[PDB]
RNA sequence: AAAUUGAAGAGUUUGAUCAUGGCUCAGAUUGAACGCUGGCGGCAGGCCUAACACAUGCAAGUCGAACGGUAACAGGAAGAAGCUUGCUUCUUUGCUGACGAGUGGCGGACGGGUGAGUAAUGUCUGGGAAACUGCCUGAUGGAGGGGGAUAACUACUGGAAACGGUAGCUAAUACCGCAUAACGUCGCAAGACCAAAGAGGGGUACCUUCGGGCCUCUUGCCAUCGGAUGUGCCCAGAUGGGAUUAGCUAGUAGGUGGGGUAACGGCUCACCUAGGCGACGAUCCCUAGCUGGUCUGAGAGGAUGACCAGCCACACUGGAACUGAGACACGGUCCAGACUCCUACGGGAGGCAGCAGUGGGGAAUAUUGCACAAUGGGCGCAAGCCUGAUGCAGCCAUGCCGCGUGUAUGAAGAAGGCCUUCGGGUUGUAAAGUACUUUCAGCGGGGAGGAAGGGAGUAAAGUUAAUACCUUUGCUCAUUGACGUUACCCGCAGAAGAAGCACCGGCUAACUCCGUGCCAGCAGCCGCGGUAAUACGGAGGGUGCAAGCGUUAAUCGGAAUUACUGGGCGUAAAGCGCACGCAGGCGGUUUGUUAAGUCAGAUGUGAAAUCCCCGGGCUCAACCUGGGAACUGCAUCUGAUACUGGCAA
């Protein structure tokens, strides 16, 4: 099952999630098919808190990839902000 | 349109098969002098039409025997 | 992590005034400036080229109060940066927050400026900065905080500040105790008896 | 085994093994019968055995005991030999 | 626009010189170890040796919306009673919320560990066809009607236990028929053949055996064709050392045919042919997991493969298959072996190279911790459950980065120490004294952010018979943090709680006195030491680093000292005793043609991280992060034709 999920790299107490499309069986911070944006929970409010290449996301979703709850929340929040 | 190699037949004593040597120039990795290298391939030759020394055109295909994975597309020049 | 010993000893070793004292008094009235420290100071050393290179590096280091590890990192960054390596090394050294505070005159010496910075007495863009090596950038506003602006030492230090030569690249308003770092200082505006190229050689020997 | 699911998996695997063995042996028996008919050279008897064998290999392939490719291969081989027989 | 800017030598052969030449040192780096010392914080890291043996506790479960059921607890219902008249009490009732055990579905093939094996069945790069693919997704249709069992349970019963054994009872989305069938399979066609499973929510009426039937929605099942993902397979190049290893190979090499696999294939057979590999190093031996990368280097290179990531292999040793979409399976099965352990001596159990931890080996590497709050993963409609993955904490100066250990003033140049040619000099503004500040630690008070969601109600839009149910979208409410007494901020006190290590003959920065007398001793090399030793030991002074400093080990450098970039061979080491000559290397000059090499352009690819450039965020930095450059390569296509090659003259 292809899934879109967050690969947390960040640093200790300072997470920086990377939205990646990957086979759900591979480890979290491991093999990924394609990266489609980033999310930084800590935000200076003048930086880009979340960047999403919605087009590629839609491409993979149409192909059949599922979406983690948090990635769906991010997509919905950015489309709502727009 | 089709990937292809060209070589000469060094031995044909096998039934329906031939071994062709593909020679190429490669710059030596360290010293630089362009040195000749040879690759010998067991090739499928229906009708055994290839004589030793002939220059033949070969293409890759599915595994046909334990070693044969190439088929003769055409003969280029024969019986030099 | 900081040199705490006697200061005029270093000036005596280097053979020149290093501004390690406030300046109110002529240094020759406070020490035998022209004689090396120690029992055998009077003898003169016929010093090798490696010796003179080391002495130049030590002179700059002791001027700015920077230890070898930090200075080595500074040299690496200056070499990485584009342009004249020695000149960007001097720019990096002169861009330290404590040095900027001393140039604007809030401290009689760089050590006093460093203590001012450390004790939450200096603001950069209205933000409390407590790290001595904070790099100040062009168009920055460095100000004394209101609570620490009533310290007697800073009002004393401003007189020494007005008595020494005024740097071109800083605009200091002493009344409000605030200043603007207009631009990075060039080589020509700072003292010309620093042979930075000796340091460039020393970190390439 | 130490894990609760491991014990049950072993039991289920033994049960499934016996069922699968029974059905697979049945299919192989029906195939060997047609092979013996071919080796006896009677087109009619081999065709009767083949047309009785055909519905069973397809059902076992559909039920997953063997692959559809295996069932089709068996059908192709037997048809080839029977047609090539006098 | 930027993606670089980049290279140091010295000592030592001699009476002295030049050269050759080895030895040594100055630089970085470490998964480091030891010695002296030691305040704080951020980030990262921590058995390299015995894949040696393992005590103990956790590391894989989940679903009552598949099913028979009720052991337990919570209800209710009946139900009599204590009697307070229903305040309780006993007894049934799976009738309800749920659920131990059991059947069944899915998941234990992922996540995690280690590098023994493997020199190519492996990896990297680039190609290819002869294949499969659970869950996910698009399309198209189906989803009919029966049947026989078996757990659970009960009864009997073997054994010490483990684990069983006989006889009855029940259910399904368990299992098996029969019907149905094409764009599915076989065939040239003709034809032949092939499958399925329900469950849940609500309900206007209507029928009803009162169970439901019936309508509707959601989810689930079967078939085919795709999509994506993953996996199996084939080819070429690349991928250590040894030639004091030169020959190896009979399923070996090829072919026909049969068998087997998801698939091609000596994969396996039967027969026939007698081949295949090798000096461009086959075979044999030794050694070793590979790669992105890391250290070093001006660069080419040399070494290396810890942490992060991709791939492979193994799971006490050897072997084997089964279930399954996927294993020949770390916490599955069977057998053999060595162990360890239980015993009734007949028989059995086990596998920390999972997380902690113990013993052992060693110079040397940590806590039997907290939580599922965040990210993922498994099951589930969901709530939720599980998770030693993960997030955090504990231990260690192991490394990198930051900060403090006070600031200013202060000559009577105090005392004391050391030196003194006895005048003085030096420690030294150093101290004391005199002013000022309170970073960090200490005490007290406030306080982010990591939190998205989920649950309840509402409203609207679907929905359909239905303002039910369910889905979506809002809105309203009370809530969800291991870290954690958090980061950060404010207040109090008082310079108050905080500096060591190596060296001082030259290389190499920094010198005297005393003791010692070729003794004790020092040393990286040269070298010191036999009576004034700047080289041994102590003191004073000084130099270099700094919460570290030194010593040892290992790699690169210096080493142009394996020299391709970049060396030599008359005498310093180095021209075979000489000639012929096969393979190999190179080849006069002109014309044509070829596009192999070569050059240009384009496309694809060169995983992400790392290095570099321009920026962004933690008060700075380390660190994290955005975009780009780069990844010098490989392959394909279209061009150029001078040079090299082929062919022709
Ligand atoms: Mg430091
Ligand atoms: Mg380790
Ligand atoms: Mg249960
Ligand atoms: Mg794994
Ligand atoms: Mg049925
Ligand atoms: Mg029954
Ligand atoms: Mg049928
Ligand atoms: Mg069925
Ligand atoms: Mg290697
Ligand atoms: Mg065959
Ligand atoms: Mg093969
Ligand atoms: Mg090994
Ligand atoms: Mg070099
Ligand atoms: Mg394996
Ligand atoms: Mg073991
Ligand atoms: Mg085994
Ligand atoms: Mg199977
Ligand atoms: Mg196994
Ligand atoms: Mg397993
Ligand atoms: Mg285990
Ligand atoms: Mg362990
Ligand atoms: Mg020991
Ligand atoms: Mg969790
Ligand atoms: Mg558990
Ligand atoms: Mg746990
Ligand atoms: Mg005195
Ligand atoms: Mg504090
Ligand atoms: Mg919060
Ligand atoms: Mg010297
Ligand atoms: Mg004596
Ligand atoms: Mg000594
Ligand atoms: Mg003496
Ligand atoms: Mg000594
Ligand atoms: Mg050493
Ligand atoms: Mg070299
Ligand atoms: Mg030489
Ligand atoms: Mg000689
Ligand atoms: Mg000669
Ligand atoms: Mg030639
Ligand atoms: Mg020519
Ligand atoms: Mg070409
Ligand atoms: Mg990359
Ligand atoms: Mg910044
Ligand atoms: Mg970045
Ligand atoms: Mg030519």
């Amino acid at each position: 099952m292809v899934t879109i999920r967050l690969a947390r790299h960040g640093a200790k107490k300072r997470p920086f999630y990377q939205v990646v499309v990957a086979d759900s069986r591979n480890a979290r911070n491991g093999r990924f098919i394609e990266r489609v944006g980033f999310f930084n929970p800590i935000a200076s409010e003048k930086e880009e808190g979340t960047r999403l290449d919605l087009d590629r996301i839609a491409h993979w979703v149409g192909q059949g990839a599922t979406i983690s709850d948090r990635v769906a929340a991010l997509i919905k929040e950015v489309n709502k902000a727009a | 349109k089709i990937r292809t190699l060209q070589g000469r037949v060094v031995s044909d004593k096998m039934e329906k098969s031939i071994v062709v040597a593909i020679e190429r120039f490669v710059k030596h990795p360290i010293y630089g002098k362009f040195i000749k290298r040879t690759t010998k391939l067991h090739v499928h030759d229906e009708n055994n039409e290839c004589g030793i020394g002939d220059v033949v055109e070969i293409r890759e295909c599915r595994p046909l025997s334990k070693t044969k994975s190439w088929t003769l597309v055409r003969v280029v020049e024969k019986a030099v | 992590a900081r040199y705490l010993g006697p200061k005029l000893k270093l000036s005596r070793r280097e053979g020149t005034d290093l501004f390690l004292k406030s300046d109110v008094r002529a240094i020759d009235t406070k020490c035998k400036i022209e004689q090396a420290p120690g029992q055998h100071g009077a003898r003169k050393p016929r010093l090798s080229d490696y010796g003179v290179q080391l002495r130049e590096k030590q002179k700059v280091r002791r001027i700015y109060g920077v230890l070898e590890r930090q200075f080595r990192n500074y040299y690496k960054e200056a070499a990485r940066l584009k342009g004249n390596t020695g000149e960007n090394l001097l720019a990096l050294l002169e861009g330290r927050l404590d040095n900027v505070v001393y140039r604007m005159g809030f401290g009689a010496t760089r050590a006093e400026a460093r203590q001012l910075v450390s004790h939450k007495a200096i603001m950069v863009n209205g933000r409390v900065v407590n790290i001595a090596s904070y790099q100040v950038s062009p168009n920055d506003v460095v100000s004394i905080r209101e609570k620490a602006k009533k310290q007697s030492r800073v009002k004393a230090a401003l007189e020494l500040a007005e008595q020494r030569e005024k740097p071109t690249w800083l605009e200091v308003d002493a009344g409000k105790m605030e200043g603007t770092f207009k631009r990075k200082p060039e080589r020509s505006d700072l003292s010309a008896d620093i042979n930075e190229h000796l340091i460039v050689e020393l970190y390439s020997k | 085994a130490n894990i609760k699911s491991a014990k049950k998996r072993a039991i289920q695997s033994e049960k499934a093994r016996k069922h699968n063995a029974s059905r697979r042996s049945m299919m192989r028996t029906f195939i060997k019968k047609v092979y013996a008919a071919i080796e006896a050279g009677d087109k009619a008897a081999a065709q009767k055995a083949f047309n009785e064998m055909q519905p069973i290999v397809d059902r076992q392939a559909a039920k997953g005991l063997i692959h559809k490719n295996k069932a089709a291969r068996h059908k192709a081989n037997l048809t080839a030999q029977i047609n090539k027989l006098a």
